[PDB]
């Protein structure tokens, strides 16, 4: 099959390349041209493209490994529960512990999660894209939603569209 | 008359509405179907707006190698490309083809911001003799498409003619109009709509879209077999806020318009 949310969690930041693509399926994955020396693996049909993976390494070298993630519409928020108001109660500062509390631990899935420094987690990027109770969709347009980004751990913006 | 029974009968098999215009330029003949109307363009307008960065170019000739900052603020829902430069940049260049062979967000909102916005795509398009063409809103909220808005909206004659003037005629100067065309020759998406309706042996530049209420639309640059080019553009669009995309009716109605040749 296609690049799927299930192989999107099973790959792990400190895989190789060949782990990636051993989990993917590398019918489903190309490097090079926009990509660069990343790992970029299409799941189905979506939008004007295709849910995807992005999988970037710590180096082109062929034993590098993966400190990049990034995902859409590979996966789904568990138990969505964001709203305008506890949008409105995210402020920027928070922690990432205190959105998670806010906008419910079921609301986001991780759009992308970037270690500079792999193994280490000092300077680590995160972006979360949060969904109200009917605003994810794996094939079609979003209705209603939030990216929520993070450096170090500490939220330093904020975005909506359509929430109520 | 046959024709338009038969693309009649597909809107009506498929429950929405569909909106089609098909210029042949060997004779300047048209195929029209709701031509009229307006439809929702999503995704299709970032040929509107690479089009308007391409024109400006023509004053400013290094301007596709001008670098553009990509940060976290930027990113709005969809952006394969762009989430790879956060905190770096992007070319001109660069955008326009993520914009046109990927559908990335960030990169038409950049197009969209360089020439000054929406209302700055919409004055280009007034500057090519289109009337109808409005551009009123960024990625994503673009592609709301809900029935009875005329925001970010045009018709299928207004966008094929436009569509022909920048890609065969001379809407840009001959070196744009040459970038143009090969930034939608290159891109491979789309196979599932326009193209999926043509032999295989012809050449198709397209840019698809998508967007609320199952909206699946198409514009296309063809290049049949032995054959002057064609303009086709399809739109599509479904009374249901939550429904899927229908990129086989794109597929049908191109296959009704184009046959015989």
């Amino acid at each position: 099959g296609v690049m799927t949310g299930a192989k999107f969690t099973q790959i792990q930041f400190g895989m190789t390349r060949q782990q990636v693509l051993d989990i993917a399926g590398a019918e489903n994955c190309e490097t090079g041209g926009s990509f660069g020396d990343s790992i970029h693996c299409r799941g189905h049909a979506a939008g004007d493209y295709y849910a995807y993976a992005t999988f970037g390494f710590t180096s082109a070298a062929a034993d590098a490994k993966v400190d990049s993630k990034s995902q859409w519409k590979l996966l789904a928020p568990s138990a969505p529960t964001l709203t305008l108001a506890k949008f409105n109660q995210v402020t920027v500062g928070m922690t990432r512990a205190q959105v998670l509390a806010t906008v419910g631990q079921g609301s986001c899935t991780t759009w992308s999660e970037y270690y500079p420094a792999y193994p280490s987690t000092a300077g680590v990027t995160l972006s979360l894209s949060c969904f109200d109770v009917d605003g994810y969709s794996s094939t079609g347009f979003y209705r209603g939603s939030a990216h929520l980004w993070f450096t170090d751990g500490v939220l330093q913006g904020k975005r909506q569209w359509d929430l109520v | 008359a046959d024709v338009q029974q038969k693309l009649a009968e597909l809107e009506r098999q498929s429950g929405g509405r569909l909106g089609v215009a098909l210029i042949n330029t060997a004779d300047n003949s048209q195929i029209l179907y709701r031509a009229d109307e307006r439809f929702a363009m999503c995704s299709t307008s970032k040929v509107m707006a690479a089009a308007a960065v391409l024109k400006k170019s023509e004053s400013e000739p290094n301007l596709l190698n001008q670098r553009v900052e990509i940060k976290k603020s930027d990113l709005v829902n969809y952006n394969p490309i762009a989430e790879k430069h956060v905190n770096g940049t992007m070319s001109l260049a660069e955008l326009s083809a993520a914009a046109l062979q990927y559908s990335d967000n960030v990169a038409m909102n950049k197009l969209i911001a360089h020439v000054g916005g929406p209302a700055s795509v919409t004055a280009f398009a007034r500057q090519l003799g289109d009337e109808t063409f409005r551009l009123d809103r960024t990625e994503p909220t673009l592609n709301t498409a809900i029935p009875g808005d005329p925001r970010d909206t045009t018709s299928p004659r207004a966008m094929a003619q436009t569509l022909r003037n920048l890609t065969l005629g001379k809407a840009l100067g001959d070196s744009q109009r040459a970038q143009l065309v090969t930034w939608m020759k290159g891109n491979t998406t789309g196979a599932a709509s326009i193209q999926a309706g043509l032999p295989a042996s012809w050449v198709v530049g397209d840019k698809t879209g998508s967007g609320g209420y199952g909206t699946t639309n198409d514009i296309a640059v063809i290049w049949p077999k032995d054959r002057a080019p064609l303009i086709l553009v399809t739109y599509f669009t479904q009374p249901q806020p939550k429904a899927e995309s229908r990129r086989d009716v794109l597929a049908s109605a191109a296959k009704i318009v184009t046959d015989g040749l």
